[PDB]
Parts: C-alpha cells; structure tokens; sequence
C-alpha cells in the first residue's frame, strides 16, 4: 500500500480488505504512529505500509462480537488493533460490508473504529 | 566476636545476626470503620421494622365508596460472640545457657524473652482481629478454622449482590458495572433518608485492579486528557497514599467518584492454609478478580454506623457484667518457682447491620 | 532500546504534554557523570521508577 495513494479514509479501507480477501496481509502495531495520517480526511496512508508473510495474530478476546458487528457500538481500541481485528474477520470467512468510520474524530492511539460484517 | 567453625582450637569472626519478621497487615483495623461497642453481657438483640409497604392508589369510583390499608411488620434477632484464649508460659530452661543470637559469649536473659513473647502474643492478637473485621466486611463472620458465628444476610433476610466487571473483555462496558454498583447501594438501603452511593470503599486484589487498569476503556479516558491526575495515573506512580502496614503507599485509582483501593492482606492458620483478605470462598481459579465494596462512615452519617464491634468481659473474678475490653491479659507465678505463666483473653464479634450493602465485584463475566 | 520504543509507553508519552517531551530530546537523562567511558549515562522515567543503562 504506496503513500497517501487514498484520498480519504473510506476509499483506503475499500481496499484494505480488498487485499486482504487476496490474500494481503498487514501488521503495523509497533509503527503505528508512522502510517496514519491525522483526521479521517486526509491522504490515507501517511507512509507506505508495508506486507508481511508471517501473520500470526490471534487475540484474547472473541473478535466477531455479535455476527453483524466487529465490536460492541462504543467500543474504543487501539487503532492498529482495529485492523488486526478486521483481518482477523476476513481471515475467519465474514466479509465487510460498511466499515463505520463517518463521525469518528481521532485515528491515533485510541479510535472507535467498527466494521458491519456478513456472511461468505 | 570470635568463636570456633568445625575445631574448638581455631577463631572465626561473628558478624552479627539478621532477622526476618512476617508480614503483618492492618488496613481495616486502622480504617477506623468498626466503632468500639463494649458491653457488659454475652449476647445481644436487635429489632428489625419494615413498614417496607408504600404500594400505589388504585382508583375507586366516587359512588362506590371503596378504600384499601396497608399493615406493617416487627421482628426481633440475636447474638453470640467468639473468645480468644492465647496461653503461653515461661521457665528458667530456656534462660540457662541459652546464648543470645547475634553475640559471641552472651547468655540469654529472662527479661528479652519475656518481652519477645508478649510482643507475639499481641501481634498474634490483633492479626485475627484484622482478619475478623475483613470477614465481616465480606457479610459472613467466619473463624479461622471455618466455624460460622454470624449468617448476617440469613439473620438479615437479604441477598448479597455479585456484580461480575469482565474486565478480560473490551466490549464490556466498565461504566454500566461501575453506575450499577453505586445505584445498588443507593436503592438498597433503605434508611428513609437520601443517599450519595458515592462514598462507598472499593478493596480489590492484585488482579483485578491489573485488569482493571489495563481495560482499553479505562486507559483510552486518561490517555487523552490533560490533567495532572491523568499523567499521574498513566505514567506516574499509581501509588498514592496509604499503608496497610508492609508497603508505604497503597496503590489507588480514580474512575469517578470511586476509588479502586488494592490490598493484598495474606494470613496463615494454625493448619498452615493461607487466608488471604481479599477473596471470595468459592472461586480459588487465579487470573480472577476479587473486590470488596462497602460504605464508609460518610455514607450513611454518625447516625447509623452499620459497622461496630462488641466486647465482653471474662469468665475471671472482678470481671462478671462488666464492659467488655479489646484485650486482657494476665500473669501468675507457677508453684515453687518454676516460672511465670501468661493469658491473653478477648471476647469480640464484628458485624454489619445493613449486609445488602456489602457487595463484591469480580473481573469475569457472569 | 526495547523498552523505550515499546508501543504502551511510547504513545503515552506521546499524548503526555509535560515537560518531560524527553520522547524527542535527550535520554542521555543528562545524568549518569558514570560508566567512565560516558559523562552521560541513558536513564528512563516510567511507572514511578527509573530505568539505567
């Protein structure tokens, strides 16, 4: 994924899951703060995120909430642990449908990021 | 300072001696929550009302002339209490040709063990008083050897409220739990008066406060925020002030009105079981929280001290319907100067009359 | 090294505005007159205590 390829945040996770459902995967949890641009309006990404080939994230916690939602509405992690999470979903056979990103304020440490899953 | 090693020909150096003393604790003693009730008999009563009974007016029709009522309700209770009869004696054989530790040539006197062994004695005292005000801070005043003394929610007929924070999960939501403990207290006591539900103490244990911390809620609400407490909290210390009597500040969270006190209180019995303060009987798995809530002395006001603690006097001459005393100790001379003996007496119960009140918090899911 | 650039301290000094803004500038801690090689030894502030190189 080049630099600020995206001109916002909902055409940059349009393609995000894309390449994950390819078979793409990233990891950027220890360089968190070095890939996402402030605001949700700016050219996302800030610096090239790079690919990995040794994906192995599984989580402490049950990562489909309900079957429809990727967390509780309301719930704030780490925003590096959002996409973990989702590609977790993916990986696991829900697909995306909206990820719920229009009235969020804040993409670094701590964002309320959510996804709307389904099935296939 | 020079003795012999494997020869009684040769000198080595003694340097000296260094001690080790067990840990004891005294955070709910020292909490001053159990005011002093001394009494001169060894049972007391209690009368429990309920007028319990505001119920809504059905409407009637203003010819029919119809009405309702309501009655009322008073029921009476007791109260046994425990006694405590700590004995220990001292002879001449521990005093000829004992050497005192840490000295080279220096015999043992009687004065040191007879100090020594008072000090134990009333430190040995006083731990299980710590331990008996933190069992009935639990609702259920338990001896250490599992002998129940006071069922305060069966001789109460109430329920004691569980309230699991599951701290493991991120979507859990750590406000619900923390506004339904504080409205529990608020709509449970049932004193006719107005209640904060603000006041009330928190005492968690090493994991719950560590979950409780960790929770991405809790650590998103302060990393944001400008105020020196949310640097102190996310960055700083964590222990704030305190001291439950091994460490000199007790670690304490600020969520709110509630403060997350952890206390770590651990004690042995005679079996060798260790009865650490904080914990629920019941779940003994690890990598769960336990926590203790209940109300201080501002909760309620002066007026209703839901805590107290009543003492008795002894089965001994002078002392018959007498108030009671924490401590009482005595000496005597055993026949022909074989040495002096030692007794250490203590007539005590601690109780809650609002038990409903004590309620405990755990870091699982329901 | 692993420690300083850990991700949970690292954001919350980050979003920390005291100044301790020690997250840019120096850890030489400007303290350490030790070590007989470097006037200056590396020292970390976290948690309430403090870590020495």
């Amino acid at each position: 994924i080049k630099a600020k390829t995206y001109p916002d945040f909902k055409e940059f996770v349009k393609d995000f899951v894309a390449n994950v459902k390819a078979g793409k995967r990233y990891d950027f949890r220890k360089y968190q703060e070095a890939v996402l641009p402030l605001t949700y309006s700016s050219p996302w990404p800030e610096s090239d995120i790079p690919e990995v080939t040794d994906f192995n994230y599984t989580p402490d916690y049950t990562v489909p909430f309900s079957e429809e939602l990727l967390y509780s509405v309301g719930a704030q992690m780490r925003t590096a642990d959002f996409f973990m999470d989702l590609q977790y979903a993916i990986i696991n056979g829900k697909d995306v449908d909206t990820v719920y990103c229009e009235w969020l304020a804040r993409v670094k440490p701590f964002s309320m990021l959510n996804a709307k899953l389904k099935d296939s | 300072l020079t003795n012999s090693e494997k020869s009684r020909f040769f000198l080595a150096d003694l340097t000296g001696e260094v001690q080790s003393i067990p840990n004891t604790y005294g955070y709910i003693s020292g909490l001053g929550l159990f005011r002093s009730a001394p009494q001169t008999q060894t049972t007391f009563l209690m009368d429990l009302t309920d007028w319990d009974i505001s119920l809504l007016d059905a409407v009637d029709r203003t010819s029919r002339k119809a009405e309702t009522s309501a009655p009322e309700r008073v029921r009476q209770i007791s109260f046994p209490m425990m006694y405590f009869k700590e004995v220990e004696s001292i002879t001449p054989d521990e005093i000829q040709g004992v050497r005192q530790p840490g000295t080279a040539n220096e015999l043992t006197t009687e004065a040191v063990v007879r100090a020594k062994k008072l000090m134990k004695i009333r430190t040995k005292f006083d731990i299980t008083r710590e331990f008996l005000f933190m069992q009935a801070l639990k609702g259920k005043v338990i001896d250490a050897n599992g002998v129940l003394y006071a069922d305060l929610y069966k001789q109460f007929d109430v329920t004691k409220k569980t309230i699991y924070f599951d701290l493991d999960n991120p979507n859990s939501d750590i406000d619900a739990h923390i506004e339904d403990l504080r409205m529990h207290m608020e709509d449970e006591a049932k004193t006719g008066t107005v209640i904060n539900g603000e006041e009330i103490h928190i005492v968690v244990d090493r994991t719950f406060f560590s979950k409780l911390i960790k929770h991405p809620k809790i650590r998103d609400a302060y990393l944001a925020q400008q105020t020196p407490l949310a640097w102190q909290q996310i960055t700083g210390s964590l222990r704030t002030g305190g001291t439950d009597g091994v460490q000199a500040h007790m670690n304490r969270f600020y969520y709110g009105g509630v403060v997350f006190v952890q206390y770590n209180g651990k004690f042995k019995d005679k079996r060798g079981k260790t009865h650490t303060l904080v914990s629920i009987d019941g779940v003994s798995d690890t990598n769960v929280g336990v926590g203790h809530a209940f109300p201080n002395v501002a909760m309620l006001g002066e007026a209703n001290n839901i805590f107290e603690v009543a003492y008795a006097p002894c089965p001994k001459m002078g002392y018959a319907n007498t108030l009671g005393q924490e401590l009482y100790v005595f000496e005597y001379e055993k026949d022909r100067d074989e040495g002096i003996d030692f007794e250490a007496h203590s007539y005590m119960l601690p109780y809650c009359t609002r038990p409903q009140l004590l309620v405990d918090v755990r870091s699982d899911a329901e």
